[PDB]
């Protein structure tokens, strides 16, 4: 529990990944209209989806339409899926650990009976 | 794989032992805890024996109620403590196991010290029976009182109000507990002027008087220099602030006085610090019996009546603790171990501030004759009417309980009927018009 | 189209996530807790922590209890902070993109 | 109404100001809370004007709802000069036991000048320090060995010179060592010693161990501090809270005279300074332990937990002279030191090499890292590890790298100079989250 | 080029002052001695930041009346000074200056120990309230 330090890391790998996801938005809608390109963006972020900054810093340095362009893309992507978010996590994680729990009670009367 | 957790060991009666509560981090089992907080006390790096030396936690149980809070029990092998040292034991047991990310929080409730351990120390300079002897004082409780107000005021004339108080007929007067060396009372001034009061006062009297003078200090070097000095005086009775200045310098102290035969009174300063919360820290019953151990004669319990319940049984508990030979360990009144103390001379508990005259009988049925009873601040007459106020009080309940009265019951008349002989208990007692709560009849 | 599976992806993404953040404070807790079964824990999850999911039920054959004890960890972290992420990965874009933008305009 | 609570008093640079956080019991005014802890903590013919203690201004702690924020001035005639001990009797002794406050929990205090200058502080301070163990242009190494009792003073010495001689700067006491039954300290001493002298020897650079000197009484702790200063020891430690101020801050003018350096190890903080709610935060007790006199003090780990935000300040507070106020970092009121010397903080418990980039850049050249316990190859491989983890990180810094974003190759590149380093990293291999892709 | 006399410094609280008057021999500007008697009664030789141990002179006045003679005011670090050592605060200020062959005559007038520096002695023994009760 130092959750203070748990919540400013969720936000920025949430930030992070959230600038991945604005780039499989602009590379879908771009795969119509610029083939090069959209295997040009291809070649230049593979395997630098790992930091959301550090994508946007070098995505800068080349061309500066598509650096702002994913910038709005992903203030979008925010400003709409992100209030429905917790209710999902808590609710999804719920669901699932009380069902690995029951998992484990069926793994645990199995071992009970077999004893 | 955890042998910092023995559920079976019985205690042998050499070990040191000691209850810890605390609430565990969501996900961590209670006995992952007490092992942990059992390894990093002891040994705690997880060809020989090391079993002797491995501190084991051998008994855990839930407090009763309140949710997410177990007791722990530790044992800890005599090899593990130097002697006469508390600062050893404390750097021992509350030195680290309070850090652990793994706990919301940690509180020691109680230590077991094994009399192989007492043994070791020297205890009270004279303690309870010598001191009684050594001031000539039976059959009643000791009456003390605090001057106030604290500095802006010059030593010729605290010492002044400290003759003025003594005279009036009490055993003894305390300085402020802030009060060292400052840029108007150094203290070679404050202790000049408090002696002659006492001198005088006392021949005035024909009774032993007794001040307790601060040489709480900066450095070992210089608190010596005033006990040395308060010595020279002729002074029966220093007092120190074991907490702020620490329990080595205080282990010290408490040897140089039984070296000198000086009564040493002992102030807990900042003992709120660590001792208020019920979920952290430690408790003051435990710091009671490290006061005993390290050294000292008098010590402030607090009041029981100020402070409501709970505090009432703890208290009794750990009075007891540092006054008698033998506790036997009883839960209710906060006593979680068995102690003995070998023959080691018990310590008089000190109730201290906010109470009055009106409080006297209570007082005298809670603690009985083996306490002191500090007054300070305020009498509408002045200090010594004041004293002799709060002495008549104490005279006329010491025989109403002797005579056979119900202090409790009676408390009311016990008093308004001394104050028909003593005007100035009179306007003490009239100063406090009481308040009763009856409901609606007829 | 976008939105519904967009979310729905992320949303096990961040499950994924609490549970290395749970992972990790059970680390800490054990690292000074239990050096032995730290250690143990450490080695044991290098690499594996790309599903969370996944994860536990590998831990499970392992050590069946800190399997469960992770559970409770990551049901406590997402309880306790789930309701303050939206004010904060918005806000945190919106901070993000006004400051980069003064960039671009003065270069 | 109450002359304990001033709302327009400008504290005069020479008062010692008091930052105290509080939530006060259901009723209870925070003005008459914060006017009573002043009250209290001061004084209650009636020239008493300059004496009294104010308070001179009280805040809410933004979100905390029932918390606030209570700045107290005290004039400079309340204290005894040099002594930490009144100075905390005088703050500390009562205001926390007010059955009108929930929990109070002192935060900051600022020392003026004029008192600053009554105490001796470090008896050397980083400066001299480096010019007396001619360490310079990185952080200092140490370790503690492991574990305490159950070795002969002998072993413990073949172990300590184990460790000077695999690179080291520093070893340590195991902080509840003074003098047991089966490890009597003057035989510590000797064969600790002994250790030095010979490890010193074969690497020609200065060596030391932390003699811990902790004692029951005064008298103790002197003989035990002196005796070592007899066989040339060039530093010892001392447990100041469980000891007490008043007993260190003898040691401390001792170590002055006597041209030894001070290690301060601050066993039983946590028992104050962990509550947010409720005690003395750790800032403060550094102050006074910077008042009262020690060249080092553990400023406990910075990487494993906020913590980061609130160690920073106060690592600032022991080595600075001046000290600007900012909240964000744990600083209430700007502080000065008047040349006072500054105390090394001291990096311990947790820490493995993988941290040792982050611990450069995070503490830099005027630090202690110490490294308590394991190597797979003794305590001499291990000592070399982190040595040259460390000379690989100066001279990466130095070169202009990033320790953060580079930190990992940093050491996987020394790793494949030193097989010490490659094995110790070997033991620790990596987590690190990646999300799905693709 | 001359930084041991700044007209615009104004003195810190934790300064030591210190008001010479002197009679400056004939063509000797008075920001010279000034300055000289800063210098010398300081750090006086002439990669660091020395700046926090020069003492500066930092007012210069003719005194009403007298002709040929002018007051110099002068501010020293509280670092300077040796603590309860008035024989050193005396060495560090009339020490040497007095002797310059570009000076007629010196005279020390008064001095300002600032509160900072007054804390570091133990002063009179009693003084005046103590020793009437006593």
């Amino acid at each position: 529990m130092n959750l203070k330090q748990i919540a400013k890391d969720t936000a920025k790998t949430l930030q992070s990944y959230l600038t991945y996801q604005a780039l499989r938005t602009v590379l879908a809608q771009l795969g119509e209209t610029n083939p090069p390109l959209a295997l040009w963006l291809h070649n230049f972020s593979a395997g630098k989806v790992q930091d959301g900054e550090k994508y946007i810093e070098e995505l800068f340095l080349e061309k500066p339409d598509l650096a702002l362009r994913i910038m709005t893309v992903r203030e979008h992507i925010a400003e709409e899926i992100a209030e429905f978010l917790p209710e999902m996590v808590v609710t999804g994680i719920q669901q699932a650990n009380m069902e690995k729990r029951r998992q484990h009670l069926e793994r645990m009367t199995q071992v009970s009976l077999s004893h | 794989k955890l042998t910092y957790y023995t559920p079976d060991y019985t205690p042998k009666d050499t070990d040191l032992l000691a209850a810890f509560r605390f609430s565990p981090q969501p996900g961590v089992p209670a006995d992952e805890a007490g092992a942990a907080i059992a390894a990093e006390s002891s040994t705690g790096t997880w060809l020989t024996d090391m079993d002797r030396y491995k501190g084991k936690c051998y008994h855990i149980e839930p407090v009763q109620g309140e949710e997410n809070s177990y007791f722990a029990f530790i044992a800890y092998p005599l090899d593990l403590f130097e002697e006469g040292s508390v600062t050893n034991i404390l750097t021992s047991i509350v030195g680290n196991v309070f850090g652990f990310k793994a706990i919301r929080s940690l509180r020691l409730e109680d230590i077991r010290f094994p009399v192989a351990l007492v043994k070791t120390f020297q205890g009270p300079p004279h303690g309870i029976q010598v001191e009684r002897d050594l001031l000539n004082k039976y059959g009643r409780p000791m009456l003390g009182c605090t001057i106030k107000p604290k500095l802006g005021l010059s030593a010729k004339n605290y010492g002044r109000a400290v003759y003025e108080c003594l005279r009036g007929g009490l055993d003894f007067t305390k300085d402020d507990e802030n009060i060292n060396s400052q840029p108007f009372q150094r203290w070679r001034d404050r202790f000049l002027f408090v002696a002659d009061a006492i001198h005088k006062s006392q021949a005035e009297t024909g009774e032993i008087k007794g001040h307790y003078l601060n040489v709480t200090a900066p450095t070992c070097e210089e608190m010596m220099k005033r006990a040395e000095f308060a010595k020279e005086l002729g002074m029966p009775i220093i007092m120190h602030d074991f907490l702020t200045a620490g329990f080595t310098a205080n282990t010290t102290l408490a040897k140089w006085c039984r070296d000198n035969g000086v009564l040493l009174h002992i102030h807990r300063a900042m003992h709120a610090v660590i001792d208020r919360q019920r979920n952290h820290g430690i408790h003051f019953r435990v710091l009671a019996k490290c006061l005993r151990l390290s050294g000292g004669d008098h010590l402030h319990s607090g009041t029981v009546v100020g402070k409501l319940e709970g505090d009432k049984a703890s208290t009794l508990g750990f009075v007891d603790l540092m006054r008698e030979d033998h506790i036997e360990a009883d839960r209710s009144r906060g006593v979680f171990f068995t102690q003995d103390w070998a023959s080691m001379p018990g310590v008089l508990p000190v109730a201290s501030g906010g109470i009055h005259v009106w409080h006297m009988p209570a007082l005298v049925e809670i603690f009985g004759d083996d306490s002191v009873l500090q007054f300070g601040g305020g009498h509408p007459w002045g200090n010594a009417p004041g004293a002799t106020a709060n002495r008549v009080a104490l005279e006329a309940c010491v025989q109403a309980r002797n005579e056979g009265r119900d202090l409790y019951r009676e408390g009311g008349d016990i008093l308004r009927e001394a104050g028909k002989w003593s005007p100035e208990l009179a306007a003490a007692l009239d100063l406090w018009k009481e308040i009763k709560f009856e409901f609606e009849t007829m």
